[PDB]
């Protein structure tokens, strides 16, 4: 299982929609919280330009600082853009860091057909 | 009316006011003069070039500063929205500066005029000047947001291959972060306008979106072949002519993909050595 | 649309002006607004009431300046650097409206900043001030735009300057009287160059058409000065500071003009400001 | 004697055209270089913006540092702008410090018609 946040931009949104998996989605309202029961990877886009910590999106925060979803999580993939130098897929490492998972995967938007085709090959291998 | 920032109607103004703004800079903050050494270490062509580069950026900076911004401000959803689009404008001049700034403390002023001289005479150059001013005086807010996203995420960096290539080898590493803080502006620049370019693909018909992403696509293709020539009149006495044109179709699906389409160019066409990739993100 | 040369300077005060106007860049986040909060909950409803109508007020022109002001005045650049510097002040303007809306956030109630709003949009005085101003920026003449401009913020503004300029001399809301002089600090360069462009822009038109403008921004300033008058009479109705507000009135008046290259009309008498209020300006 | 600097906007000019009083420009182009040989009082506008040193304009610096002209020089005047704070006539109390001639006046832009009464009545008291 996958799950995913987008912002109102939705990149990461369509880059799920080409990928074919089926997938769970971090509601863009701050409200509402979602809850996962399987053992899932996390997609998330970066955010941050620099380096004052808040890569990680607000409603991702929200939905891993709870215990039930942040025990089920087994890695991250990290989207955005090359042109922000060494902060490219910043939210990655952060996770990665903080949670002990490990970051399998870096991509650029809405990612390239070379990027589904990595993606598809990897989570599967990765379960086994 | 009075702009109100705690009356926020898309929340995507206030994140993107507030990136722009943070990001502030000035080419009088970069250490140029460190760059002194290694461009003197760089042989007649390669100096030729780099001028030429930097002459032919420094037109379309200007007009991205001048006309560009300002036509996408009378086409707004929000007051937020005009309010960006000054920030915006106001750092193409910075952008367009900060090229001075580089042939000030490196070049000098005889091979620097014939560079501005040789920009003037160049064909590609101009058909690609045109042409993208021709988009922004026409009465089609969706073609201008096209146009504009176009040029700085995908035909500026025929010109910005130049400085990560030297990057890659160790020289003028210094001019290498100021371009990089020109390519941060874009990448935000251009993720901006083709988001605001689908906010106003909402409001049209379904019928019309189909006619907007064939103009774009053959747009993009007449560019593309503009910017082959531009890059062999450029590239012409060295063998990087055909590393640049991957860089180029590279960009040119993320260009797509600001605006929300598919990427065009497939995996073997847009390979750039990783060497050029790595100068971009460490 | 040609390539700008940073390195070959027509003016020097374009280079001078754009120096000053981007290594004084700041943003409302850089001031400490919240610190104002005590002093704040220490003003009667009255002051209250008045520093909310203020603000709100100056909102509407500072908007007014980044979206139609600065813009309308770019076709008319006499050098390509002078664009540069007006995308800059556009900007600016943008800033200065914002850093309104920092002030409401950090202090006061919400219910009562919307009702501040709505009180700016119902008074007569504002409205007409406004739509003088921009009748100037949407005619043909480039020069009265200039004079428009330069009145406007050189001028006008001051009406609504005044209370934060007297609150700082009371010890109270100084974190906001910083940020006001940031602003009156902008707009003294804003004055003075687009007084100094004026002033170019004559010396290429004929002697009988030098005065038949200088015929006619008399005309406008006794006419805006007028209406202030009554917006003043308004604003400051619930309190007795009104004719010390008309005495900082004329003195900025006098300013204005000497921006232009006139020579002040106000007498001491009428331009005669209370020692404390210049004290906090400098 | 007065001794004055103006730039291409002329504020210091008109000033000094609304004076009256006999005065000797200190020259635009920063090439040519004019000399003095009597005793006056210096006006000068400020070119600071904030605190680096800069207030004092460089045709004006040329001017003082040549010995000839600098002990001729009796006290200064300077001109500017009160939106500039603390920095408001900064070209007038840094040639007063250093030179140590006193600082005399202090006025805005062109000069108010108080301004010019001021200083009329302040230049003839101060030679007695
Ligand atoms: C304000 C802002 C900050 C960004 N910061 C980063 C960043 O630090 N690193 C990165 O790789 N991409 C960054 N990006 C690019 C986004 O990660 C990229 O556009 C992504 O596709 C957004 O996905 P979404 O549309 O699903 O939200 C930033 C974008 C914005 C608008
Ligand atoms: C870039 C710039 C910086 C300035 N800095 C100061 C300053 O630090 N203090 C001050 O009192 N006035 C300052 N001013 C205002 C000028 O001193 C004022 O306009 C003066 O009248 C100009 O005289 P002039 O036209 O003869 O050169 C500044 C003006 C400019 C354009
Ligand atoms: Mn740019
Ligand atoms: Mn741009
Ligand atoms: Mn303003
Ligand atoms: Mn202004």
């Amino acid at each position: 299982q996958l799950v995913y946040f987008s912002s109102s931009s939705e990149n990461t949104q369509r880059f799920i929609e080409r990928l074919g998996l089926p997938a769970v989605r971090i509601p863009l309202n701050e409200r509402e919280r979602i809850q996962v029961d399987e053992p899932y990877i996390l997609i998330v886009p970066s955010y941050g330009g620099g380096g004052t910590a808040g890569a990680v999106p607000r409603q991702v925060i929200r939905f891993l600082n709870d215990e039930h979803n942040r025990a089920l999580l087994r890695g991250v993939i990290a989207s955005g853009n090359r042109n922000f130098g060494e902060a490219y897929g910043r939210a990655g490492d952060v996770i990665a860091r903080k949670c002990g998972v490990p970051w399998l995967y870096r991509f650029e938007l809405m990612g390239t057909q070379s990027d589904i085709e990595n993606v598809r090959k990897g989570v599967t291998e990765f379960w086994q | 009316s009075a702009i109100n920032w705690n009356k926020i109607s898309d929340d995507k103004d206030l994140e993107v006011w507030n990136r722009l703004t943070s990001n502030f800079w000035l080419p009088e903050k970069v250490p140029l003069s460190n760059d002194i050494p290694a461009w003197q270490t760089l042989t007649v062509v390669e100096q030729q070039l780099t001028m030429r580069v930097f002459t032919g950026l420094t037109l379309l900076d200007t007009l991205q500063n001048v006309i560009g911004a300002p036509s996408l401000m009378p086409d707004a959803l929000t007051p937020h929205e005009e309010a960006v689009l000054s920030n915006i404008s106001f750092m193409e001049a910075v952008h367009a500066r900060s090229y001075s700034s580089i042939f000030s403390t490196l070049c000098q002023t005889k091979d620097v005029d014939a560079a501005y001289a040789w920009s003037e005479e160049n064909a590609p150059l101009q058909r690609k000047a045109q042409i993208i001013q021709q988009h922004y005086r026409g009465d089609d807010p969706l073609k201008k947001k096209i146009a504009s996203v176009f040029l700085e995420s995908f035909l500026f960096y025929s010109g910005f291959w130049l400085p990560m290539y030297f990057s890659s080898r160790g020289k003028l590493t210094n001019t290498a972060d100021l371009i990089r803080l020109i390519i941060r502006d874009e990448a935000v620049h251009g993720y901006y306008i083709g988001y605001k370019y689908q906010k106003n693909m909402e409001k049209i018909s379904l019928g019309q979106r189909e006619e907007l992403k064939s103009f774009a696509f053959d747009l993009l293709l007449e560019l593309y072949d503009n910017e082959l020539q531009y890059t062999d009149e450029l590239y012409a006495e060295t063998p990087w002519a055909d590393d640049v044109k991957a860089f180029l179709c590279y960009n040119a699906n993320k260009a797509l993909m600001n605006l929300g389409y598919e990427p065009l160019f497939p995996a073997e066409m847009a390979e750039v050595n990783p060497a050029i990739l790595a100068a971009l993100s460490p």
